[PDB]
C-alpha cells in the first residue's frame, strides 16, 4: 500500500515536472526568442544564462526520463534501476545548479520587469524565479522518494539502493560544482 | 496586489512538507504524508487588504549548503523550523539555517515556529527523549532562540491538530506588510 502511493506521487510530480518545464521555455523562454516583444538590452541574446540547459533538461524528462517510470509504475520495487540507467543524463543538472546564481543576478541587475510583464499577460501563478528552482528542486527530490520506498520494499531492494545512490550522488556533485 | 515570497527552512525532522501540506489543503495528510509540495501560491486577506501568499518548501537540499541558498535571494520573510521534540533541529536553528539565511538575506524578516506541539505532551515521544538524557524544548527557550536571531516572533504549531497553524502564515504576512 506504501510503496504504491510513494510510486504514484513519483510519477504524478514528474508529470507536474514535465508541465511546468514546458510552461517556462513556452512562455518565459519563447517571448525572449519570439521577436514578438521589446527585450531589454540588459538580458538581450543571453537566454542561455538565463535558462542555462533546461531546454535539454526538459527533452530528457519529456522525450524519455517520464515514458521508462510510467513503465515501472508496477514494479515500484525496481525503479532504482530507472535512475542507473539514465544516470549520465542527470549530469546536466550539475551544469544546470552552476549556471543557477548567474542567471538570478542577470534578472535581478538587467530584466526590471520584462518577465513580470509576460507573467501577468500569460496569467500565471509562478515567477521565472519559480519556474527557474524547480530543476533545483526536482534533482533533491528523488532521492527523499527512493528513501520512503526502501522503508516499504523488501531485500528484493538493491533495485533501490544503487538508484538512490545515483540520486544521493548528482545532487552532491551539483553542491560542490558551486562557487 | 503585493505579493510575498515565504521560504520555510530548518531539519528533516520540522516535517516542513507536511507542515505546508496541512497548512494549504487546511487538513493533517494522515493517509499518506506526500513528499512533494511544488511553489504554491494564493490570495489570503490579512488585516483587511488581501495579498498573494507565495510559499517554497527546501525538502530534500538538506544536505546540499550550496544548493540551498539558491532559493534565498528575493524572499520577503522566512519561516526557521525547528521540532519542539528535537533538541538538535532547535540547536540547527542556531548552529546552520539562521546564519546561511542572515548571510544571505541580512533584512528579510524570520519567524521561528515550532512544528510537532501536539508530541510534546505525548508520553511516548516524552519517554524516547528521556533514554537519550533529552526532554521537549519549551516555550521560554523558544523566545530566548527568538530573541537571539533576531526572529520577529515565536509560534508554535501542530500540523496534526492544526493548533497554531494559520497563525504562523498570518504572521509571516504581517511581518512584511
Ligand atoms: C509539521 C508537523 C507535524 C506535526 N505533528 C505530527 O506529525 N504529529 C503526529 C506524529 C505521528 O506519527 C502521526 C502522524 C499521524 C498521526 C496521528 O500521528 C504520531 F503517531 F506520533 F501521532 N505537527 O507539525
Amino acid at each position: 500500500r506504501k510503496k504504491e502511493f510513494i510510486m504514484a506521487e513519483l510519477l504524478q510530480t514528474e508529470k507536474a515536472y514535465v508541465r511546468d518545464l514546458h510552461e517556462c521555455l513556452e512562455t518565459y523562454l519563447w517571448e525572449m526568442t519570439s521577436g514578438v516583444e521589446e527585450i531589454p538590452p540588459g538580458i538581450l541574446n543571453k537566454e542561455h544564462i538565463i535558462f542555462g540547459n533546461i531546454q535539454e533538461i526538459y527533452d530528457f524528462h519529456n522525450n524519455i526520463f517520464l515514458k521508462e517510470l510510467e513503465k515501472y509504475e508496477q514494479l515500484p520495487e525496481d525503479v532504482g534501476h530507472c535512475f542507473v540507467t539514465w544516470a549520465d543524463k542527470f549530469q546536466m543538472y550539475v551544469t544546470y545548479c552552476k549556471n543557477k546564481p548567474d542567471s538570478n543576478q542577470l534578472i535581478l541587475e538587467h530584466a526590471g520587469t520584462f518577465f513580470d510583464e509576460i507573467q501577468q499577460r500569460h496569467g500565471l501563478a509562478n515567477s521565472i524565479s519559480s519556474y527557474l528552482i524547480k530543476p533545483v528542486q526536482r534533482v533533491t527530490k528523488y532521492q527523499l522518494l527512493l528513501k520512503e520506498l526502501l522503508t516499504c520494499c523488501e531485500e528484493g531492494k538493491g533495485e533501490l539502493k544503487d538508484g538512490l545512490e545515483v540520486m544521493l550522488s548528482v545532487p552532491k556533485k551539483a553542491n560542490d560544482a558551486m562557487h | 496586489m503585493q505579493a510575498i515570497k515565504c521560504v520555510v527552512v530548518g531539519d528533516g525532522a520540522v516535517g516542513k512538507t507536511c507542515l505546508l501540506i496541512s497548512y494549504t489543503t487546511n487538513a493533517f495528510p494522515g493517509e499518506y504524508i506526500p513528499t512533494v509540495f511544488d511553489n504554491y501560491s494564493a490570495n489570503v486577506m490579512v488585516d483587511g487588504k488581501p495579498v498573494n501568499l507565495g510559499l517554497w518548501d527546501t525538502a530534500g537540499q538538506e544536505d546540499y549548503d550550496r544548493l540551498r541558498p539558491l532559493s534565498y535571494p528575493q524572499t520577503d520573510v522566512f519561516l526557521i523550523c525547528f521540532s519542539l521534540v528535537s533538541p538538535a533541529s532547535f540547536e540547527n536553528v542556531r548552529a546552520k539555517w539562521y546564519p546561511e539565511v542572515r548571510h544571505h538575506c541580512p533584512n528579510t524578516p524570520i519567524i521561528l515556529v515550532g512544528t510537532k506541539l501536539d508530541l510534546r505532551d505525548d508520553k511516548d515521544t516524552i519517554e524516547k527523549l528521556k533514554e537519550k538524557k533529552l526532554t521537549p524544548i519549551t516555550y521560554p527557550q523558544g523566545l530566548a532562540m527568538a530573541k537571539e536571531i533576531g526572529a520577529v516572533k515565536y509560534l508554535e504549531c501542530s500540523a496534526l491538530t492544526q493548533r497554531g497553524l494559520k497563525t504562523v502564515f498570518d504572521e509571516a504576512i504581517r511581518a512584511v506588510l
